[PDB]
This record gives C-alpha cells, structure tokens and sequence, in this order.
C-alpha cells in the first residue's frame, strides 16, 4: 500500500494539505458541497 | 504555467481578472 | 371539560382563522360581539361575563393581516392580548421565521399559550394552522411546534398545513420553505392534514359553479372541514370520534401521519333542490377525486385508514351500507393489512350555513379524512421542484445569511426521501 | 513593547514555522479565513490570509490597540507569495516630530497619494513567491521631510501567503543571510 | 409600521421624485398644503410608511433631497406639491458637480455627504421600524449618479440589514443626453452591484415608445414620463400601505426575485395603459391586464425581453379581484411560451394582490422582471466604454479629481463579470 | 412467532425495499403525477 501511495505521489505533484491549525473561519462554511453522483450514492447508502 | 456553484466560480477568480485588465 | 387550543400562524393561518371562527360562532349561536343572546340577568351581562372568548392565538410577524382582525367585524370576540403581531415579517424565508426574527416572538407566544393552558380545566390537543410555503408559516410554525413538544407532553398536535399546488404557486421560493417545514411536521406534529389550493379551486369552480373564486371563498369551506372534524367534541351523536380517537385509528405507524380531506355535499343553492342527497351517494361523491382538497389521484395509491365523519340526520344503518359499497369497488383500493378500514362518526347537528356563503343548506355531510399512500405522490412532485432549484443552489444566500447553514437543506431533504421510501414500504402488500 | 528586547542585526517579528505561529499577532476575519497551509513549490507550512473584502480581514502585530511596537531598524522584509489577487499592507511610523505617519501599500491602485497623515502606495509583484524590502527611512524621507525613529504598527490585510516577515538594518542578500532566513536554501 | 426613507439625488432624481410625491399625496389624500383630506380611513391607516406627522396634523414627506446645483431645488420647492417637503431636508450645494462622477463621488460631493448623511440618520433613528431606503437618481449624469452612490455605499455600512430600492435611469440606446454617459454608467453600476440590494432599471427611450404607441401622446412632456415612473414606484410598495389577500412587502420581493446575490437588476412596467380613444372599448379584467403586462412594449427598459429568459418575474396586482384569475393567468403565461422563461426555477411568477386599487382605476398591476435580456443594456454601455476608454477621451476630467485609472478597470471588469453571469445562467440547463 | 413469521417477512420486505433505489421511486411517482395533471388539464374533470 505504501509503494502504491508513493507511485501515486510521484505523479500527483505536491498537494496543498489541509491545515493542522485552521485558525479562523468567519463565514463558518465547514463541509463543502459533495459532487452529484457521490452525493446520490451517499444518500442512497444512508437511506438503505 | 499550468462541486462549486457557478456564482462562486465567478467570484473566486474574479479578482484575478480585476488585476489582469489593468 | 374537553377542549382544544388552536394556533393560527401566518397569512393563511388567520385568514382561515377569520373563516373558522366565523363558522364556530354561528354553530353555537355566539354573536360577533362575544355574548350569546331578573337581577341576575343584569349581573350576568355587565359586571360578570356571559362572553365567550376563543381559545386561539392569531400570531404573525406582519401586522397588516393581524390588525385587520383587530379592526374587523370580530374585534370584540378576541382578547387584545390574544392576537400577536410583529415588526417585520419572515418574508418568505424559513431562516428568518426559525432563527433570526421568529425567535423573538416565539417567547412571547408561549406566554399566551401558558395563559390559555391555565384557563382550561383539561386539555386534549393542539390545532396548528399555517402555510408551508411562507416564511412565517414554515419558520415560526416549526419554531412553535418544536417548543410545544418540549413544555407539553401527552397533548396531541393537529396540523392543517396548506401545502403548495403542483402547477400554480404565488411564490418562487415555495419549494424551499415546504421541504424545510416538512422535516418539522414529521418530527413534532402528531397528525398533519394536507391542503392544496388548486384542489379547492376545482371544487369551487365545478361543483359550486363559481367561475372567479378568491381566498374568502376557499377558506369558507376549509373551515367546514376543520369544524366538522372537531365537531364530535362540541355536540353529541350516536357515535363519537374524539381527538384521541382520531390518532389511534388513522396512524398505523408513527412516521406516517399525513391524511387527505374531503367534503361530500358541495352543492350550490340552485343545484340543491334537483339533487337527491342521501348517505349512499354523498359517500360515493366523498371518494370522488374531484371532491378532494388535495390535488392528487387516490387511485394511484391505496388507502390505509379512513375516517368518515357525518353531520345531520344520518342513521347508522346507511353509513354501513356506504362502507360496503365503497369496499366492493375496484377503483377504491385498500391495503391488505387493514381489513377493518373505516371509522364512522355521527353528529346529530346539521351543518350550519354561513350567511352569504356559497354552500347551501344540506341535512347530510361527510368529512372524509383518510390516510393514503398517495401523499407520497404529492411529496415527489414537490421534491423534484426542490432538486432542480438546489442543484444550482439558488435562493440559498437568503437562508444562509439569516442563521441557517447549508447542512439543513440536505438534512431535511434526506428526511423526505425516507418518507418517500416509507410509503413505498408500508404500502407494500403480501400476496399468497 | 519590544524596546528593551533589542537584538543586533536581524529581528524576526513573525515566523510561520513553529509550535504556535500567531504568538503575538492579533487576528481578525470577516467573510474570510486564516489558514496554515503547506504550499506546493516550497513544501513548507506558511500562513495564509484570504478574504472576499480587503479592508475587513486583517492581522496586526500589536494585539492591544493602545499598545505600540518599537523597532529602530529602517528595513522591513516580508516574504509573501503572489496569489494574483489583491494584496495590502500598512506600516505606521513615529517620525522626528513625534507624529504618526501611515504608509499603506496596496495592489488595487496605480498612483501614489500623499495625504498629510496617510500615504498610499502601489505594489507590483512578480509571478511566484517574493520578498518585499520596504525601506522605512528612505520611504519616510521621500514622503516627508522628517526621518524615521520607530515603527508602531505593521498590518497585512490581504489575500496572501505569509512567512518570514522581519526587520533589517540594511540590505542583506543570500550569501550573507542567516541560517534559517533563506526560504530558498541554495 | 414598516416604513421607507426616500432619497432623491440629482436633477433626474429630484424631477422624478417631485412627481412621485404627487401620486403618494393624492393616494393618501394629503392636500397641497400638507393636511389630510382623504375620504377613506384605509388611506390613513398606514401614513407613517412615508409621512411624518407634524404640527397642525399635516404630514411632511420622509424625503431627503440632494443636488450640488441650486437650480433643481428651486423647481421642486416652488412647483406644485412643493411646500410639503421640509427645508431642513433640502441638503444641497452651490458649486455644481456637472456630469462628472469624480466630482460627485470623490471631491465636491464629499463635503456634502457628512451633511446629507446627518439628516438621513436623523430621519432613520427617529422612526421606529425601518424597511430600507428608496433612492431615485440617474446613471448618465454625475451629480446624482456620483453623490447618490456615495450615500448608497455609506448607508450600507451604517445599516447593513436594510434594503436599497434604487430607481436609476440608464443611458438611452438611440440617443445620449450627456457626452460622458458611458463613463458615469459603468462607474456607478459597479458601485451598485455590491451595495444596492435590488435595482429597478429605467430609461427615457422605453418610456417614449410607451407614451406614443399605447397612450397615443404625440407630444409627451417631461412630467408625463415621470407620471408613468411614479405609478411604478407606488406599485412596488402597494402591499405595505394597504391590506390585501396576499400582501408582499419589499423583503418578499427581493427574496423571490433575486436567485443569486449579484443578479439584482430588474425591468418594470405598469399594466393598465390605454389612450382616451380606446378607454371605453377596453374591458379591464385580469386577462386584459395580464396580456398588457407581459408584452415587450409595456416594459420600461430598453432591453427586449424576448431575447432572454426571465429568471424570476413578479407582479404586484391591485384591485378587488379573484385570486384564481390571478393564479390561472400567470400559470397560463408560463405554459404558452415556456422558451422565454428559465427552466431550472419552477414557478417563476411571484403573484400578490392588494385590495385597494389606485385612485381613478378599478384594477391595476405593477410588474417586476429579472430577465437576462437586460445584459444587452450593459453590453451596449460597455461597448461605448471601450470605444471611449481606449483613447483616454474625456478622462482627464475624472483623473483630475484624484481618481486613479484603476477604478475604471475596476468598474468594467465588474460590468463584464455582471454580463458574463447573465449569459451563463440563460445557457445553463438542468439534467 | 417472531423468528418464524415476523423476522422472515420483514427481511423479505426490507430486502425488496433496499433493492428499490429511491430515484426510481421519484421518477415513477413524478411520471404518474404528471400524467394525472395532464389529464385534468386537457380534460373536463376526472371521474373515478
Ligand atoms: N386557503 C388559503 N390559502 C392561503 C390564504 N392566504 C395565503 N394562502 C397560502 O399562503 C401561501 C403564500 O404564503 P403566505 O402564507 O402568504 O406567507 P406568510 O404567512 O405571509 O409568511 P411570510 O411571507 O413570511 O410573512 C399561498 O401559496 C397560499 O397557498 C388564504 O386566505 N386561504
Ligand atoms: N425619465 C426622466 N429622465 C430624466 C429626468 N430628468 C433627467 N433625466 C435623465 O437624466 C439624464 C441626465 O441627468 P442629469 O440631469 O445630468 O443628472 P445630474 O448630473 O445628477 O444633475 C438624462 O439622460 C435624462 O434623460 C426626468 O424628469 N425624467
Ligand atoms: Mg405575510
């Protein structure tokens, strides 16, 4: 699994990781909007 | 060199063209 | 003494509230000034009170429809403390009525609830009148229903919410307010009754030959539905249906509590004489889809539980015959797990007529409140309207800015999809 | 503050890498966010200020408004990333006549304006990361006849990625720069 | 108890708003002297929305008048219905901005802003429960387009929870009344997209076609156009002042007509218009007003609404009418021509009724439209901008008042962003 | 009784319901309701 992750990271470029701090968020957006197919599948799983 | 609403996609990158037009 | 406290919220709540208390006062002979018409009579009229005050609350954040009651023909029936107004209306926003500006008045509203609860001896239930399309009906309605479940337990909550028509609407954010309000009626309302304005228009246009109906004509017969269902408490009869009889016989399951409505003898004054109106044919016309107050086809689904409430001179012999004729029809379909599918209530008082009202004097009437799986037909159309408007996320900055978050939209939508699944599972049948 | 605690040469006022980056800096957000993000090209944790409005969100080095800062050095060096967005920073100085003069540079203007109290400045930047060398003494001598004494406030209200803002006595290139001040490490 | 502060800026705002208070005084029964002489109690039920009670029982309008040239206020004060206004509210200058946005918004207008904002703050704090601030001005000029938008930006900081009803006239397509119309229009629209909550768009040329084709006025005077504009302004606020079966205040209109925070430019039109040669032949019914409502020639905007889809349209009906006729006519106008309406918002029409029709008419309606065809107006002004901007012509008058040329590029890149989202919403489809 | 009857029939019911994916239910109910509205639009009344 680590070799597969390193193989992915060798081409995926240095991704800006999430903040360990997240010091301030005035609008308090929180979670983002999920995509259409992913949201439909998640809603279907939750309703199942 | 090289999920989100249409209004938000306009508003996020609008300030870049605000710079660029000058 | 058995009693029900009613709550009228929003524009549609108290316009029906003007119509319902117009019919309530005429049923019991109460004059518009509040007093029902030797030394004791002088004492009973001036120093004491023979006045009867309603057990209602007329609250709206917009004062224009509230002060119409304060300056109308019924200014003396209601207590001035009893009618609650506001500065700024919720303005077609569930966010304003539930979080920002409905929070200030809901504390004042419960104080007048506490005075009405202390005045009564024994409480039985709560009537809620609102529209789920408007901000005050949805927002302040959900806020009041959420708080009424906290302070009061074992006291039922009856809901009469005017749901939006599938075709015509008077607002654009109409799908948003109804979806968010629906999650509150599932969670906090014991019994909710669908009402659809377009279905009332078709009843007024066709069976009552009014080509140009207004909201005054609609609310006069919606008040007939509301007055008939609580009429077993006010008047005696051969068979009674109390407000706790109504819950125990029309909700097989706690989540399914959505019932339709119908009034059978919607006949004009000219058409009444030629019409023969016996129990056999009004019940046939009660199940007629043209006579329903919700724009839905009951043949799409199947009835789960149905309550036929009767007014006037109806013997128990022929209501049973009307039960048997309905059960043998192939178009009216019952679900297989409810063999005894009917509850029949008889009230000896004939239905009173509003003076100047469109309806004629009839000696027989049926108020048919039925639990059917055709409610999911209504919520599916209102869901597809919600999914198209939420895909582009329009009309969301109004809701997000006034207290609500983005997650409440997906949460209330997910509850409604469960209800869509709930009807399809409960309405499933076992064969062979 | 910062008058007795005077160090020879450089004086780091805010460094992003550490256990607690916002140790002395006050924070203020309005329709924006402050976010410690490890960037792509440097792969190092840098602070980020973002906002839809420039004047709403800011961070100021003196936490209390009444208190003041003191650095006698005439150079302020900020290492910031160009986000192709609005940038804006503001430095208040105490001049010879014990007067408060505020030099306020921004990306949304092209002509400099010198009011008797506040001077406004244009800023043009390169493509990627950058360091800006705000010469306090030279800028106050060009703007007014007086000379620099101390800096009372430094405040960035922008959409940027900051790390290694500090004070310098004079211009110091890469080969004489101290060990941990590079951000390039050749 | 809901109440609106009126602010009139510039020669256009003073002249239109002089005619606006003529209708409101006549609707509420206020005489030329100011005293109440109405014949119905329903007029007097809500007077505090626009008028403040003074000594003697006469009512002064809640109007603040601003212009940097004393010529316009002489016409307003000395004209008919000119004694109702308060002379303290006549906050005005001497030098004159003179069609320059830089003079009205940065240099010359700024010494009067602290004076006009003082009397607006006095009018706002004295009254009890505000709705917003109704502002009438122009965009081709510089005294009202300049000083008015400075107040709009400043009054948003003081009161952020209140709305900004702006009635701004735009440059005409066929004609220019000032040579610097593309400068002032682009520089004011950018100052209105982030400040004004909702915008009503007017122009002289659309009202000229209304006065000639429908009203058959071959010589339509300067106040005849203002009378049509004044009838629209009263129609917007009709549910506040008077009761109805479906009351819709200012916040209900903006929560319905605005899908996204920058799509707040609206086109308007007054429905029951007919000439005296055809007054006795018109059958004033709900179908007849609805036929005249949705026609392109009835709109008071230069943009042709057939070119784009209505994102959201609202109508403020007045008169003793049945709701079902209002319900079924606006249901029918969607179904007959559904190409001209947007598809991803079901039920585009916001319908509301007021039981009191205006004086002299048994039935009336006021129409609001958020059509994406209004992008043709902003495209034309921006086309007139880049022709004039690329040569720095008439530009040193703007930069001579301390303005950078950044604000020019700031203005149109928000104008180009505004017209870009109008095009993309029309093209967008659901499923 | 529970294990022989109720658990079995509820297992069959929940299996069929979980097999039913919700989007099919909304599509079918939307089509049926639109058919009813089309009939009551183009037709003078609907009779049972
Ligand atoms: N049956 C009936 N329905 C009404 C009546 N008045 C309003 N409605 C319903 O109300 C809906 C409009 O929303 P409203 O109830 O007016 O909203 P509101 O109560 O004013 O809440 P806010 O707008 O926030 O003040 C319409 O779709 C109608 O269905 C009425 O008199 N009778
Ligand atoms: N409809 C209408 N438009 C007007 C009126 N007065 C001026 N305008 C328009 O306003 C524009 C000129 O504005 P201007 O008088 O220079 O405003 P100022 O710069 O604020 O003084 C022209 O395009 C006119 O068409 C009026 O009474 N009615
Ligand atoms: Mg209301």
């Amino acid at each position: 699994a680590a070799a597969a992750g390193a193989a992915a990271v060798a081409a995926e470029l240095p991704f800006v990781e999430q903040v360990e701090e997240v010091i301030a968020e005035a609008p308090v957006r929180g979670p983002p909007a999920p995509p259409p197919a992913v949201a439909a599948a998640q809603r279907a799983s939750r309703l199942r | 060199r090289r999920n989100r609403t249409i209004a938000e996609t306009m508003r996020v990158a609008a300030d870049t063209r605000k710079l660029g037009k000058f | 003494m058995r009693e029900v406290i009613s709550i009228h919220i929003g524009q549609a709540g108290i316009q029906v509230g003007n119509a319902c208390w117009e019919l309530y006062c005429l049923e019991h002979g109460i004059q518009p000034d509040g007093q029902m018409p030797d030394a004791f009579n002088t004492f009973f009229s001036e120093t004491g009170a023979g006045k009867h005050v309603p057990r209602c609350i007329f609250l709206d954040l917009e004062p224009t429809v509230v002060d119409e009651v304060r300056t109308g023909t019924y200014r003396q029936l209601f207590h001035p403390e009893q009618l609650i107004s506001g500065k700024e209306d919720a303005a077609n926003n569930f966010a304003r009525g539930h979080y920002t500006i409905g929070k200030e008045i809901v504390d004042l509203a419960l104080d007048r609830i506490r005075k009405l609860a202390d005045n009564c001896t024994g409480l039985q239930g709560f009537l809620v009148f609102n529209a789920v399309g408007g901000g005050t009906g949805s927002g302040l309605g959900s806020l009041l229903l959420e708080r009424l479940s906290v302070d009061y337990g074992k006291k039922s909550k009856l809901g009469f919410t005017v749901y939006p028509s599938p075709q015509v609407s008077t607002a654009v954010v109409e799908p948003y307010n109804s979806v968010l309000s629906t999650h509150s009626l599932l969670e906090h309302t014991d019994v909710a009754v669908m009402l659809d304005n377009e279905a009332i228009y078709d009843i007024c246009r066709r069976s009552l030959d009014i080509e140009r109906p207004t909201y005054t004509n609609l609310n006069r017969l919606i008040a007939q539905v509301i007055s008939s269902l609580t009429a077993s408490l006010r008047f005696d009869g051969a068979l009674n249906v109390d407000i706790t009889e109504f819950q125990t016989n029309l909700v097989p399951y706690p989540r399914i509590h959505f019932m339709l409505s119908s009034y059978a003898p919607i006949i004009s004054a000219e058409k009444a004489y030629h019409e023969q109106l016996s129990v056999a044919e009004i019940t046939n016309a009660a199940f007629e889809p043209a006579s329903m107050m919700v724009k839905c086809d009951p043949r799409h689904g199947k009835y789960m539980a149905c309550c036929l409430m009767y007014r006037g001179d109806v013997v128990p012999k022929d209501v049973n015959a009307s039960v048997a004729t309905i059960k043998t029809k192939r178009t009216i379909q019952f679900v297989d797990w409810c063999p005894t599918g009917f509850k029949c209530g008889i009230n000896y008082q004939p239905p009173t007529v509003v003076p100047g009202g469109d309806l004629a004097k009839v000696q027989r009437a049926v108020c048919m409140i039925s639990n059917s799986t055709a409610i999911g037909e209504i919520f599916s159309r209102l869901d597809h309207k919600f999914d198209l408007m939420y895909a582009k996320r329009a009309f969301v900055h109004w809701y997000v800015g006034e207290g609500m978050e983005e997650g409440e939209f997906s949460e209330a939508r997910e509850d409604l999809a469960a209800l869509e699944k709930d009807f399809e599972e409960v309405g499933a049948e076992s064969a062979e | 503050m910062f008058k007795n605690a005077f160090q020879s040469g450089f004086l780091s006022v805010l460094y992003s890498i550490g256990s607690k980056p916002l140790e002395i800096w006050d924070k203020q957000v309005s329709n924006g966010h402050i976010k410690r993000i490890t960037d792509a090209d440097i792969q190092s944790s840098v602070l980020e200020i973002m906002g839809q409005n420039v004047s709403t969100t800011y961070i100021t080095c003196p936490a209390d408004p009444n208190k003041t800062l003191g650095i006698k050095l005439p150079f302020l060096v900020l290492i910031i990333k160009n986000l192709n967005k609005y940038f804006s920073f503001e430095v208040q100085v105490l001049d010879d006549k014990n007067v408060r003069r505020r030099f306020r540079a921004s990306n949304y203007q092209s002509t400099t304006r010198v009011k008797p109290f506040i001077c406004t400045m244009p800023m043009r930047l390169d493509s990627g990361w950058n360091q800006i060398q705000f010469n306090l003494s030279d800028f106050t001598r060009r703007a007014y006849g007086t000379n620099y004494i101390e800096t009372l406030r430094v405040q960035v209200h922008a959409n940027c990625r900051i790390r290694r803002i500090y004070f310098s006595d004079r211009l110091y290139s890469e080969e004489e720069l101290p060990a941990e001040f590079k951000l390039f490490l050749p | 108890m809901r109440e609106i502060v009126h602010i009139q800026g510039g020669q256009c705002g003073n002249q239109i708003g002089a005619k606006f208070w003529e209708v409101v005084s006549d609707e509420h029964g206020i005489d030329p002297t100011g005293t109440y002489h109405g014949d119905s109690d329903l007029q007097l039920e809500r007077i505090n929305v626009y008028f403040n009670e003074a000594t003697g029982g006469r009512y002064v309008p809640r109007a603040i008048l601003m212009d940097l040239e004393p010529g316009t206020m002489d016409s307003v004060r000395s004209g008919p219905y000119g004694q109702i206004f308060r002379p303290d509210n006549f906050v005005f200058g001497q030098t004159g901005a003179g069609n320059n946005w830089a003079k009205g918004h940065y240099t010359e207008g700024a010494e009067l802003i602290d004076s006009v904002l003082d009397v607006v703050r006095k009018e706002a704090e004295s009254c009890d429960c505000l709705q917003g601030f109704q502002v009438c001005h122009s965009l081709g000029g510089g005294t009202g387009s300049g000083m008015g938008t400075l107040l709009i930006s400043k009054i948003r900081e003081e009161y952020p929870d209140r709305m900004m009803l702006t009635f701004s006239v735009v440059p005409s397509p066929k004609v220019s009344d000032t040579v610097v119309e593309p400068y002032n229009a682009t520089l004011s629209v950018h100052q209105l997209v982030e400040n004004a909550d909702e915008c009503m768009v007017l122009d002289n040329e659309a009202l000229y076609d209304i006065c000639f084709r429908t009203l058959k006025l071959t010589t339509p005077t300067f106040g005849d156009l203002n009378h049509l504009i004044s009838a629209v302004m009263s129609g917007i606020t009709c549910c506040l002042r008077f009761p109805g079966q479906l009351n819709a205040d200012l916040r209900k209109l903006a929560v319905n007509l605005i899908p996204f925070p920058r799509l707040h430019f609206f086109m308007v039109g007054f429905t029951p218009l007919t000439s005296r040669g055809s007054q006795q032949y018109r059958a004033l019914t709900v179908p007849e007003l609805t036929q005249q409502m949705w026609d392109a020639k009835n709109m008071m905007c230069a943009a042709d609404p057939r070119h784009g889809r209505y994102l959201t349209a609202s109508a403020l009906f007045r008169g003793r009418m049945s709701t079902k006729e209002v319900d079924e006519q606006m249901l029918n106008v969607q179904n007959k021509n559904s190409s001209y309406f947007v598809e991803w918002i079901p039920n585009n029409v916001k319908s509301s009724v007021c039981d009191i029709p205006p004086k002299g008419l048994k039935m009336s309606a006021t129409f609001i439209g958020n059509s994406t065809a209004i992008q043709e107006m902003f495209k034309r002004v921006s086309e007139q901008f880049t022709a004039m901007f690329r040569r720095k012509a008439f530009l040193h008058w703007y930069t001579g008042e301390g303005m950078d040329e950044m604000e020019f590029t700031e203005a149109e890149s928000n104008m180009n962003d505004l017209v870009s989202e109008y095009q993309q919403y029309q093209d967008a489809s659901a499923e | 009784w529970s294990t022989q009857v109720f658990d079995t029939i509820q297992g069959r019911l929940q299996a069929a319901v979980d097999a039913r994916d919700p989007a099919a239910i909304e599509s079918r109910l939307k089509t049926q309701y639109d058919q009813y509205l089309h009939t009551t639009n183009t037709k003078v009344a609907v009779f049972r």
